């Protein structure tokens, strides 16, 4: 699929590291 | 359509590879690198009012944007989208501060690890409307509106340990039916009533259950359908009882079934899916508008009703045809694409990355923004109007006076809030507080020509003295 190639072009590098590091303080 | 409303959005904030950054400093950099006037509180964190009438501030560990007061859901979409542009620009400007941090911002609601943050809707209502009716009629509406409002989420349960996809980011964080809380034990109906207006006339309904939406169609439907339901509640129009058994359990069960087949159990004995219950609210809203207005119905009310109905019909037929309109559908379309292309289980880290990066505010990296760039999402407003709304206020609320004063007399504004503007005039030992107590006064029709003719803040304050009950209340 064409749009999946565009998404592949912009995804963050080191996907597992990025996801594990996305840690937020609680808000409202 | 006419009802005073607004959206407050807390943004997720990431500063990778800066082991000595903290969320409060990073959030302050975003607010301070963009801008203006201080917020009138009468620590005090970074906290400013913009020339479009909006608030930009640090709410504990997140940068937050609050729209100016608007009167209809199209304008809510417009100034909310301006907030996304403001956040993206603020982060770009923060990269030029001496600290040099690369700050990423996400218009979403969770880190998928047990933390949630909020996108709140605010609606002005009659004080006379009995609160038990607000509760009884809104709980089933809020339990089910995620079928078009949901932004989608990979992971089941607050802690994300369960495998799978669900409709909403917020559902797993709601635990009770009614209450004051916004950060824990969250209630479907929040009961805080702080209207920043005449409390003998007005209630401000503070809604906390919605996901932040990227899609303009989703945000439009969220605010517009809710406003229609509020009109029916205020007028005592709903004679049915839509109450459901275990509404908190139902909210989560609806979210956890993206096939849209889960049946709610109503107290009156009926078994309806969330889409079916939404169709019951839509049918009542149609009868209400026909009964009340007949041919006097305005185009926007007609448009909200038509889009609500069309969306519900398409959800019941085949939800994937809404991939250009709804966030959870557009996101699921990407997710299932990768699942088929690469045979990934729902626990794959790439799927978590898609779930989060969908909401990245960068025009070049955020996945929703890439869908728009490639013409694959329907829009409600155009970018030129969004850019103007970053700097100019709505014309038909008191945000007009607030934003135009800041643009024209910024140097002499000591502070501002929703219900006043504080002037510091040359040669005065005292500050001049101009109350703006009515949300529908202080509009362009009220003060626009006066502001045009005034060349200094001293001239304006002079022309306004003793005229408070003319221009603003
Ligand atoms: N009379 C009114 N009626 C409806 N909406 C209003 C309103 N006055 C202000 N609003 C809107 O409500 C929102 C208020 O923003 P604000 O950030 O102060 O909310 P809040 O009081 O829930 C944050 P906090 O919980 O930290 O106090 C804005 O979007 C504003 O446009
Ligand atoms: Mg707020
Ligand atoms: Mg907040
Ligand atoms: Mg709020
Ligand atoms: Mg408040």
């Amino acid at each position: 699929d064409a749009i999946l190639d565009e998404i592949d072009d912009v995804l963050e590098e080191n996907a597992e590291e990025f996801v594990r590091s996305y840690i937020q303080k609680g808000g409202q | 359509m006419h009802r005073v409303m607004g959206i407050e959005t807390e943004y997720g904030i990431s500063v990778p590879h800066q082991p000595n950054a903290n969320a409060m400093a990073a959030s302050s950099q975003v607010v301070n690198a963009y801008a203006q006037a201080r917020w009138d509180f009468e620590l005090g964190l970074a906290n400013v009012i913009l020339t479009n009438g909006a608030r930009l501030y640090v709410d504990h560990a997140h940068p937050e944007y609050s729209t100016p007061e608007v009167t209809n859901p199209r304008d809510a979409v417009l100034w909310d989208k301006a907030g996304e542009r403001i956040m993206a620009e603020a982060a770009r400007r923060a990269a030029d501060l001496p600290m040099g941090w690369t700050i990423q911002l996400y218009k979403n609601n969770t880190d998928n690890k047990g933390a949630s943050y909020g996108c709140h809707e605010n609606y002005l209502m009659n004080r006379s409307t009995p609160f038990a009716d607000i509760v009884r009629h809104l709980i089933p509406f809020f339990v089910t509106r995620q079928v078009f409002c949901g932004a989608g989420r990979v992971g089941i349960g607050a802690d994300g340990r369960g495998e799978g996809f669900q409709l909403s980011q917020r559902a797993d964080f709601f635990e009770v039916e009614v209450g004051l809380e916004t950060t824990l034990k969250r209630p479907i109906i929040n009961t805080r009533d702080e209207p920043h207006a005449d409390p003998e006339k007005y209630r401000r309904l503070h809604v906390i259950i919605g996901d932040a939406n990227m899609s303009e169609i989703a945000t439009y439907l969220k605010l517009g359908t809710t406003a229609l339901v509020l009109a029916m509640i205020e007028d005592g129009f709903l004679s049915q009882d839509f109450s459901v058994e275990s509404p908190v359990g139902a909210l989560r069960a609806v979210s956890h079934d993206p096939t849209l087949r889960y049946q709610l159990r109503l107290h009156d004995g009926r078994r309806l899916t969330a889409v079916q219950l939404q169709m019951e609210y839509l049918e009542q809203a149609r009868k209400y508008v026909e009964d009340r207005f007949g041919t006097d119905v305005d185009d926007m009310t007609r448009d909200v009703l038509d889009r609500w109905e069309t969306t519900l019909v398409r959800l019941a037929d085949d939800p994937m045809q809404l991939s250009r309109d709804l966030d959870w559908v557009a996101k699921l379309s990407i997710l299932e694409g990768y699942r088929q292309r690469e045979n990934l289980p729902w626990s794959a880290h790439k799927l978590q990355l898609v779930d989060l990066q969908y909401h990245d505010v960068r025009p070049d990296r955020g996945l929703y923004n890439r869908l728009v760039a490639r013409g694959r999402m329907n829009l409600l407003v155009d970018e030129a109007a969004v850019r103007t709304a970053m700097h100019e206020p709505p014309n038909d609320t008191r945000a007009y006076f607030r934003g135009r004063c800041l643009a024209k007399f910024g140097a002499e504004i000591a502070a501002a809030s929703w219900d006043s503007v504080i002037f510091d005039l040359p040669g005065r030992d005292s500050l001049q507080r101009v109350p703006t107590l009515e949300p529908l006064r202080g509009t362009r029709a009220h003060v626009g020509d006066l502001l045009d003719r005034c060349r200094s803040a001293t001239e304006l304050v002079a022309a306004l003295t003793g005229g408070e009950n003319l221009y603003f209340q």
